[PDB]
């Protein structure tokens, strides 16, 4: 079939985290940030299109929290099995030294919707401008994570995404360089 | 231009 | 450790336009679908056993389930409204260079939105040509490297071919050996 639009929903105990977004052809359109109670566009410019008042979806999630509690206590506190994730560092544009590009560490096929992931640069963590996709939704319920480090084209320059999943014996980590 | 969202009822 | 997780998902299939509309309700508990209102069934179907209770439940609250029933037409048919406002018909352009890699030549298509698209390389063939495939770089665009091994053959031309719906002209790239 020719489009699809997802609205996807979780919420996780006892982390008490939610995510409320809207998907479009595997692309998200917005979510809701729930410390800041506020509509976040994936793109600034969908502001300009259309709207949602976030409060909807706050009540919404705060009726998953409930049902999340019921189907424990109806399940007799048997736990999500962690899937563990499989990973993609990659140039967002074509690399030309000098030029500023962005470095994206995809994450993929895991599930729960927790992460540490951590940038590296030559070793060093590293963070200036880093920017993450909230959990997209996947048709086998497991979930993917896009992961931004602006950057600059070295040659002599080294970077890792290290993530932290705990479906995981040790770190997955994947390098990258020019 | 508005978005419009179902919601879930609860579960005793 | 012990982590426990419950999703809701309500999707809009959309096929030629808007005259086929198929609406899925699904609960979620810790990565299993356990309960699923579906437009062309018309009622909740408990898939495990936990289920029962509220698909049983759901279908006995008449008010509900009419909710449910036109939901392809209150959310659908409308979400569908707003975005073929500016998502649907979205198009963006790709940026395609060529160059060697590590002969083998490495045509890289990035930043072009819708993901269908046709890359083909020519010597002015099928056999040496590996592709990534389509690649969501979460942005709204995709990329893809489409290489092709060659023998450096002197004065020889191989061209890189991108026709893509966001301008009807095809770009094309060329690189001399």
């Amino acid at each position: 079939e020719d489009h699809v639009i997802i609205q996807a929903e979780f919420f996780m105990e006892p982390d008490l985290t939610g995510e409320f977004m809207f998907d479009f052809d595997g692309d998200e359109i917005f979510h809701v940030d729930m410390q800041k109670k506020e509509t976040v566009w994936r793109l600034e410019e969908f502001g300009k299109f259309a709207s949602f008042e976030a409060q909807g979806a706050l009540a919404n999630i705060a009726v998953d929290k409930a049902n999340l509690e019921t189907m424990m206590k109806r399940s007799n506190y048997t736990p999500n099995t962690n899937v563990p994730p499989e990973m993609t560092v990659f140039p967002n544009k074509a690399v030309e030294l000098g030029e500023p590009n962005i470095l994206i560490c995809f994450i993929d096929k895991f599930s729960p919707p927790v992460l540490n992931v951590t940038w590296l640069q030559n070793g060093k963590p590293v963070t200036t401008g880093v920017s993450e996709t909230v959990f997209l939704p996947r048709e086998d319920h497991l979930f993917r994570k896009f992961y931004y480090l602006p950057f600059l084209p070295s040659n002599e320059d080294v970077y890792d995404c290290k993530v932290e999943h705990w479906g995981l014996e040790e770190p997955l980590i994947k390098h990258w360089e020019f | 231009a508005s978005f419009i969202i179902r919601s879930m009822p609860q579960e005793t | 450790p012990a982590h426990f997780l419950y999703q809701v998902k309500f999707e809009c299939q959309f096929s030629n336009g808007t005259e086929r509309v198929r609406y899925l309700h699904r609960s979620i508990y810790n990565g299993q679908e356990d309960v699923r209102f579906d437009s062309d069934v018309g009622e909740f179907r408990a898939l495990t056993e936990l289920g029962r209770p509220r698909a049983e439940y759901w279908n006995s609250q008449k008010d509900y389930l009419e909710d449910e029933r036109a939901s392809v037409d209150t959310y659908c048919r409308h979400n569908y409204g707003v975005l073929d406002g500016f998502l649907v018909h979205r198009q963006t352009a790709p940026t395609v260079t060529v160059f060697p890699a590590k002969n083998l030549l490495v045509c890289s298509v990035n930043g072009f939105y819708p993901g269908p698209i046709e890359v083909r390389w020519l010597r002015d063939e099928q056999a040496g040509v590996v592709s990534t495939g389509l690649i969501r770089n979460g942005d709204w665009t995709f990329q893809m490297l489409v290489m092709l091994e060659t023998v450096p053959r002197s004065g020889e031309v191989y061209t890189c071919h991108v026709q893509h719906p966001s301008s009807s002209s095809p770009v094309t790239v060329e690189w001399r050996a």
